[PDB]
């Protein structure tokens, strides 16, 4: 009961992906061949870890997961890596030929020749779940599958899971380790598709990550392997109320219903702490306070923008590890007592809190410290809406002269797409600075 | 007029409902496994109110557990009064309410209503001669809320002269959960206006207040707030439980709080608030101070139309009664006049666990207004920007539910301004 199912597509879906996996194995005690000692219910159970793992009856903890992607060379390292005994072969799903950085290719000419198998494999871990939640899809922004073939999943799963649950992990683009020229066109156009089928949406700007390990972690020049570490603690600490039980433990849904004030106004701004170096944590403990106090630094945020110059319209904090309500309370007392936390006038300005009491842990050759507390905030501030405009600006200077949309219109899409996407786009923003506009 | 049926709904209606059992049964010498223990004889002779006797000399509580996912219900089950409910009477469901009146009232609920009731019968069924019912749930969440009247309703349409009672925890965003509490609130209250005739109104603001000013504790918990609730359930419920003269059953006990039927919520109050010699002039002066009150309302901010005081312990009854009048003479504004005689006392010698002696306060205020009218105030600074409603929307609900809800409980506000100056 209460399972949720992972679709991780294209190559930053995956790659994430595994780092994701690798992280919940160690938290649970899952070895790499999927036993778990600890575990002592064999072939099944209800515990709450078997919300994202299923058991077969020798033991095997294996994930409720999907990977598909259109060529097959990123895949092919999880089918021949370590921790390829982990998943039966039929999750991991590849087609020949990729996008080409190309939304209609993945949405339309090379995606469409493998959507029906997809959701068949989706509806063979759908039927082995006695109370399916919802699916978790990860997927980037910017990549011809990533956008379109996300896009054109989203919609096939409306149509066969009703209004099941679903939530993404979206990667946003950053020039520092982008790919392709056309990242705003896809990005506005999955954005557009997607918006009405998608119940909540983590952006994760590569640009914030990428400056987060330049800066807290001291790397010089962070590869997708870096990156992808920090994005996993964040989306272990999001997951967590779902994988662990606990007397103060909050449940993801119970933080949406605060988060979500409107259908389309459904983009938290994650912010992680404490990111931070073995060689700076060694004799330095970050107290409660000192993770709480970091999660106001913008610096720190999984998507660049500046929540001082807009207004809350809810605010989440989720602690893992050493952390009890009253250091928590104290803490947040102070912040309020000095802070620029402006909320809407028709929301409530309490911030809710979760706690879960098991520690976050990291992967062996990793760059983060292991420390005994951590938190992630989630807040609903109409902040998030610049990373929108700086989207939709760089989509504009090159729709204007019509650049590259040649490659589009070659695949089938029209011009009436665009532009549709596009006034979507238009009115988000404009429904962004609405909510924020104070009651009459 | 002798056998309640008691139902708990949802987290919150749960765990103050699992409380409460504990509770009366120590004080009635029930064991966890339903044996009686106690010494004295005053312990079973109305035991029969709350409990059915099985096989054996057991004794079972007759309960009906209600909730939409089993998690709470796991650990009452597991709790260490666990045992002693009848295991048929957990019905539950396993998709949850999400906080969502419209899931408890309209869809998940509607779908598990009718087995409540299959148990509900059953239990009505054995009864020599049922008062009524008596419900343990909050307004704030989905299940205790939404699914919680829906109950309400369904029982008044098969039991429509009998007695309908419940506690009733109010939400504050001292003590929140989600932003929805309000609209949770609202919509129920409206419900609980037509379809009870006694609500005791427990508000988790002044729960938590006692805890923090009064009790000294720095950071309560659930637990310390329903330490409060528990202590206050069975002070409300001696009379029914008892030999005595007053209020000895649901009717009876209407018939003295209620002189219009809408105004039926009840502020209670307790003394002495507890987390060593208490004399009746100090339990009579705290069972009336706005601190020790449950429902965070200034007393001194209406009028009382009728009051129910209960004394627990062994004490001077001649003494009690000297005291009673003495509050009654000494600020006669605040009892309106058109009421005559309109305060009520009982004494009954057993006294709570741990105390040599108590009182409990249950007061029909005008005041209790206030605390309709702050739910009022959250409710719309919400609606009028049509916050959150998606949730409910998507249920099948519209708007003009909302609008109709809000309406109603803001006519009960002026309701009882109407009494406060006449
Ligand atoms: N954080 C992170 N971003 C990635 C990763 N891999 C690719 N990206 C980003 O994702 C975008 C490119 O899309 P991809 O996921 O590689 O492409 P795809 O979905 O496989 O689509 P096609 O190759 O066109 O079929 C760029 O913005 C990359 O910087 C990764 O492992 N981690
Ligand atoms: N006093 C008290 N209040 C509670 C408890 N649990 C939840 N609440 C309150 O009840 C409301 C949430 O509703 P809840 O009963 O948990 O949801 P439900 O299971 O859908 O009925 C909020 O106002 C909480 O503050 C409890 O054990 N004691
Ligand atoms: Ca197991
Ligand atoms: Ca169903
Ligand atoms: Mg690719
Ligand atoms: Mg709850």
């Amino acid at each position: 009961m209460r399972e949720c199912i992972s679709i991780h597509v294209g190559q930053a879906g995956v790659q994430i992906g595994n780092a994701c996996w690798e992280l919940y194995c160690l938290e649970h005690g899952i070895q790499p061949d999927g036993q778990m000692p600890s575990d002592k219910t064999i072939g099944g159970g209800d515990d709450s870890f078997n919300t994202f793992f299923s058991e077969t009856g020798a033991g095997k903890h294996v994930p409720r997961a999907v990977f598909v992607d259109l060529e097959p060379t990123v895949i092919d390292e999880v089918r021949t890596g370590t921790y390829r005994q982990l998943f039966h072969p039929e999750q991991l799903i590849t087609g020949k030929e990729d996008a080409a950085n190309n939304y209609a290719r993945g949405h339309y000419t090379i995606g469409k020749e493998i959507i029906d198998l997809v959701l068949d494999r989706i509806r063979k871990l759908a039927d082995q779940c006695t109370g399916l939640q919802g699916f978790l899809v990860f997927h980037s922004f910017g990549g011809g599958t990533g956008s379109g073939f996300t896009s054109l999943l989203m919609e096939r799963l409306s149509v066969d899971y009703g209004k099941k649950s679903k939530l993404e992990f979206s990667i946003y683009p950053a020039p520092q380790v982008s790919t392709a020229v056309v990242e705003p066109y896809n990005s506005i156009l999955t954005t557009h598709t997607t918006l009405e089928h998608s119940d909540c949406a983590f952006m994760v700007d590569n640009e914030a990550i990428y400056d987060i390990c330049r800066r807290n972690l001291d790397i010089e020049r962070p590869t997708y392997t870096n990156l992808n570490r920090l994005i996993s603690q964040i989306v272990s600490s999001i997951t967590a109320s779902l994988r662990f039980d606990g007397a103060l433990n909050v449940d993801l849904t119970e933080f949406q219903t605060n988060l979500v004030p409107y259908p389309r106004i459904h983009f938290p701004l994650a912010t992680y702490a404490p990111v931070i170096s073995a060689e700076k944590a060694y004799h330095e403990q970050l107290s409660v306070a000192e993770i709480t106090n970091a999660c106001f630094e913008p610096a720190n945020q999984m998507v660049k923008c500046d929540p001082r110059h807009g207004k809350y319209m809810a605010c989440c904090l989720l602690y893992r590890g050493d952390v009890v309500p009253k250091d928590v309370n104290a803490a947040i007392a102070t912040i309020k007592t000095k802070r620029s936390i402006q909320f809407v006038d028709w929301c409530p300005t309490g911030f809710k809190v979760g706690i879960n009491y098991q520690p976050p842990t990291v992967v062996p050759g990793g760059d983060l410290a292991k420390v005994q507390r951590a938190v992630c905030m989630l807040s609903n501030t109409t902040a998030i809406a610049e990373a929108w405009a700086r989207l939709d600006h760089k989509f504009d200077l090159m729709y204007a002269k019509r650049a590259f949309v040649h490659w589009y219109v070659g695949e089938g899409m029209e011009e009436g797409e665009f532009s549709e996407a596009r006034e979507d786009m238009a009115a988000l923003e404009k429904d962004y600075e609405e909510v924020g506009v104070d009651s009459v | 007029m002798r056998e309640i049926v008691h139902i708990q709904a949802g987290q919150c209606g749960n765990q103050i409902g699992a409380k409460f059992w504990e509770v009366i049964s120590d004080e009635h010498g029930i064991d966890p496994t339903g044996s009686y223990h106690g010494d004295s004889d005053l312990q079973l002779e109305r035991i029969n109110v709350y409990y059915n006797e099985a096989t054996g000399n057991k004794y079972v509580p007759r309960a009906i557990l209600v909730d939409l996912e089993p998690g709470t219900m796991d650990s009452v089950r597991s709790g260490p009064f666990g045992q002693i409910f009848r295991p048929d009477n957990f019905v539950f469901g396993q998709s949850g309410a999400g906080n969502n009146w419209a899931k408890g009232h309209y869809t998940e609920g509607a779908e598990l209503v009718d087995s409540v009731l299959d148990v509900v019968r059953k239990e009505s069924e054995s009864c020599d001669c049922l008062q009524g019912f008596q419900l343990t749930h909050s307004l704030g969440g989905g299940t205790g809320s939404g699914m919680g009247t829906l109950l309400i309703s369904k029982i008044r349409e098969e039991y429509p002269d009998r007695i309908m009672n419940t506690f009733s925890v109010m939400p504050s965003p001292k003590v929140s959960d989600t932003v929805v509490e309000p609209y949770n609130a609202t919509l129920s209250v409206h419900q609980l206006v037509e379809n009870t005739d006694e609500t005791y109104c427990i508000d988790n603001e002044a729960l938590y207040d006692i805890c923090f000013r009064t009790l000294k504790l720095t950071t309560p918990t659930y637990g310390d707030l329903n330490h409060l609730v528990s202590a206050t359930m069975s002070g409300v419920t001696t009379c029914l439980r008892f030999p005595g003269q007053l209020n000895a059953d649901l009717r009876k006990l209407a018939v003295n709080m209620v002189p219009f039927p809408r105004l039926h919520f009840f502020m209670p109050g307790f003394a002495p608030l507890t987390s060593r010699a208490l004399t009746v002039p100090e339990l009579t002066q705290q069972m009336f101070d706005s601190k020790n009150m449950m429902a965070a309302c200034d007393p001194r901010h209406g009028r009382y139309l009728t009051v129910a005081a209960i004394f627990r312990g062994r004490m001077s009854m001649k003494e009690v009664d000297e005291q009673m009048l003495n509050v009654q003479n000494k600020n006669s504004s605040y009892f309106v006049e058109w009421i005559p005689n309109n305060v009520k006392t009982a004494v009954c010698d057993i006294p709570p666990r741990g105390l040599k002696m108590s009182a409990t306060f249950i007061g029909n205020s005008t005041a209790i207004q206030e605390l309709f009218k702050r739910i009022s105030e959250q409710f719309t600074a919400m609606f009028r920007r049509k916050a959150f409603l998606h949730w409910y929307t998507g249920e099948g609900m519209d708007e003009m539910e909302f609008t109709e809800a809000e309406s109603n409980m803001n006519d009960l506000v002026s309701e009882y301004q109407q009494y406060q100056d006449a």
